[PDB]
C-alpha cells in the first residue's frame, strides 16, 4: 500500500487568448479529493491548498502564453505533480506536461532529469516550455527540489492529520 | 502620515522599522552571515507575519538566519533567539543544518554549504542616526529609493483596482526605471499595473498620461485586452481589464 498525491492543474486558450480561470484535480491514494478552481475548493476548510494553488494556475497561465501556436481554436497545457511513499519509506515523485492531452514533457524529481519524448513536433512543445521555465520563469534546481518536497510535505501531512481515513 | 522610513544603509529597502536588503550572489550560509555582519547587520530574522508582510511577495530561495542544533534538534536564529510557533512552516527539503526562506512563509532545509542567494536584515534602532532615510512615505508602506509601494492581496479588476488605489491618494504600478525600482525583480506572480492600451493608436501608455519608454518593458500576448499585468523580470503581461488580479499601488509623481 504506497501512499500517493496527485495534483492535476489544468489551463485553456482560444484563438491565443489564455482564459482567467482553471481547474484543479487532485486525487489522494488513487481516489478523488478536492476539485478546485481559482475561487474555491471542493471536497469531493481548504484555504491553505487554495492559496497554493492559485499561485500555481497564475505561472501556469504565463507559461501557455509563451507556447505561440499556428492552430487556432481552442488548446489547453496541464500541468501534473505526483509523489509516493512506499512501505520502505523510499519516495517516488515526478512532474508532467501535456498538451491539448498528449504527453510531451516529465521530469524525475528524485534525479532533476527532463525526458524528452520522441517526435520532434513534441521536442519543439518541450524546448518552449524548458527555455520558459530557465530563461523566463528563472528557475534552478532548489525551485524542483523544493517542488519535490513540498508535494512530500503535503502527503505527509494528510496522512498526519487523519484524512485517509 | 507622510513618515520618514527610519535609519537605514544607502538604498535599502525600509518597511516598519526595519531594513532589508536582497544579494543576488550566491554564496553558502557561512560566507552570507559574514557578508550580512561586515554590512554592520546580519541574516533575515523572521519575528511577526504582520511587521513583515514584504516577505510574501518574494520570488525564489534566499539564505535566511535560521539554524539547527543537533543535540537540541531546535531552531535558532543567528543570535541565539528562540524561534516563536504561527510564523514558519519548516520543510525537509535536503539534509542539512540551515534553511531557505521562501514565499508563503516557507523554510526549507539546505545544506549550508550549498551556494544561494541571500536576505540582510537590520533594525532602524541598531542602524546610527548618521545614515540614509527613505523619502516621504505613508506609514505602513515600503520604501524603495523613496518610491512608496504596497502590495494588495484582495483580487479586483482593473478599474476598481484604480480607484482602490485613487482612494489612498495613490496610482497603479509605473515602471520608469530598471535601476531605482530594481526591487521588482524579485516580485513573485503577477499584478495590476498602470499601463492601458489605447486600441486606435495601437500604443501603450500609463494612468498620469506618459507613454511607455522603450527597453523597459517586455510585452506578451495572454488575454486579449487593452490592461498589463507587471510580472517579474520587468514583463507586461495582457490582460482584460475586467478579469480579477491582485494589486501594486505606488505613491505618484
Ligand atoms: C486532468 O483533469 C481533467 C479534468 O479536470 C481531465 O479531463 C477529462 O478527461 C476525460 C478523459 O480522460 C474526459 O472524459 C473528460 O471530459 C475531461 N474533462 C475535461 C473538463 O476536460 C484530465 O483527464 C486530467 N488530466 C490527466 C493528464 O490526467
Ligand atoms: C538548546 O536550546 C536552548 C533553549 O531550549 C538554547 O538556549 C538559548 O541560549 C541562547 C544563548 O545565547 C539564549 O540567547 C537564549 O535566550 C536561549 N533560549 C531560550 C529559549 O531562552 C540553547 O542555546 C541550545 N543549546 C546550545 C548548546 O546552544
Ligand atoms: C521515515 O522517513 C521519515 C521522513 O523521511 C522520518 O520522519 C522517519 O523517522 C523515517 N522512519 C524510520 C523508521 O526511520
Ligand atoms: C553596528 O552594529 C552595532 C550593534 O551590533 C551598533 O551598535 C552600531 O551602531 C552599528 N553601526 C556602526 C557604524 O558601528
Ligand atoms: C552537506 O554536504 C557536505 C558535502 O558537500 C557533506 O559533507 C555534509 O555531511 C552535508 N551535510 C549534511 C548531510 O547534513
Ligand atoms: C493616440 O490616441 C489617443 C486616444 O485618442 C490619444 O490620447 C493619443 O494622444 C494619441 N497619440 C499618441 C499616443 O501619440
Amino acid at each position: 500500500e504506497p501512499h500517493s498525491l496527485r495534483y492535476n492543474l489544468t489551463v485553456l486558450s482560444w484563438d491565443g487568448s489564455v482564459q482567467s480561470g482553471f481547474l484543479t484535480e487532485v486525487h489522494l491514494d488513487g481516489q478523488p479529493f478536492l476539485r478546485c478552481d481559482r475561487q474555491k475548493c471542493r471536497a469531493k476548510t481548504w484555504d491553505r491548498e487554495t492559496r497554493d494553488l492559485t499561485a500555481w494556475g497564475k505561472d501556469l497561465r504565463m507559461t501557455l502564453a509563451h507556447i505561440k501556436d499556428q492552430k487556432e481554436g481552442l488548446h489547453s497545457l496541464q500541468e501534473i505533480r505526483v509523489c509516493e511513499i512506499h512501505e520502505d519509506n523510499s519516495t517516488r515523485s515526478s512532474q508532467h506536461f501535456y498538451y491539448d492531452g498528449e504527453l510531451f514533457l516529465s521530469q524525475n524529481l528524485e534525479t532533476l532529469e527532463w525526458t524528452m519524448p520522441q517526435s520532434s513536433r513534441a521536442q519543439t512543445l518541450a524546448m518552449n516550455v524548458r527555455n520558459f521555465l530557465k530563461e523566463d520563469a528563472m528557475q534552478t534546481d532548489t525551485h524542483y527540489r523544493a517542488m519535490h518536497a513540498d508535494c512530500l510535505f503535503e502527503l505527509r501531512r494528510y496522512l498526519k492529520s487523519g484524512v485517509v481515513l | 502620515t507622510e513618515s520618514y522610513c527610519g535609519p537605514c544603509p544607502k538604498n535599502w529597502i525600509c518597511y516598519k522599522n526595519n531594513c532589508y536588503q536582497f544579494f543576488d550572489e550566491s554564496k553558502n550560509w557561512y560566507e552570507s552571515q559574514a557578508s550580512c555582519m561586515s554590512q554592520n547587520a546580519s541574516l533575515l530574522k523572521v519575528y511577526s507575519k504582520e511587521d513583515q508582510d514584504l516577505l510574501k511577495l518574494v520570488k525564489s530561495y534566499h539564505w535566511m538566519g535560521l539554524v539547527h542544533i543537533p543535540t537540541n534538534g531546535s531552531w535558532q536564529w543567528e543570535d541565539g533567539s528562540i524561534l516563536s510557533p504561527n510564523l514558519l512552516t519548516i520543510i525537509e527539503m535536503q539534509k542539512g543544518d540551515c534553511a531557505l526562506y521562501a514565499s508563503s512563509f516557507k523554510g526549507y532545509i539546505e545544506n549550508c554549504s550549498t551556494p544561494n542567494t541571500y536576505i540582510c536584515m537590520q533594525r532602524t534602532v541598531q542602524i546610527p542616526l548618521t545614515e540614509s532615510y527613505c523619502g516621504p512615505c505613508p506609514k505602513n508602506w515600503i520604501c524603495y529609493k523613496n518610491n512608496c509601494y504596497q502590495f494588495f492581496d484582495e483580487s479586483k479588476n482593473w478599474y476598481e483596482s484604480q480607484a482602490s488605489c485613487m482612494s489612498q491618494n495613490a496610482s497603479l504600478l509605473k515602471v520608469y526605471s530598471k535601476e531605482d525600482q530594481d526591487l521588482l525583480k524579485l516580485v513573485k506572480s503577477y499584478h495590476w499595473m498602470g499601463l492601458v492600451h489605447i486600441p486606435t493608436n495601437g500604443s501603450w501608455q500609463w494612468e498620469d498620461g506618459s507613454i511607455l519608454s522603450p527597453n523597459l518593458l517586455t510585452i506578451i500576448e495572454m488575454q486579449k485586452g487593452d490592461c498589463a499585468l507587471y510580472a517579474s523580470s520587468f514583463k507586461g503581461y495582457i490582460e482584460n481589464c475586467s478579469t480579477p488580479n491582485t494589486y501594486i499601488c505606488m505613491q505618484r509623481t
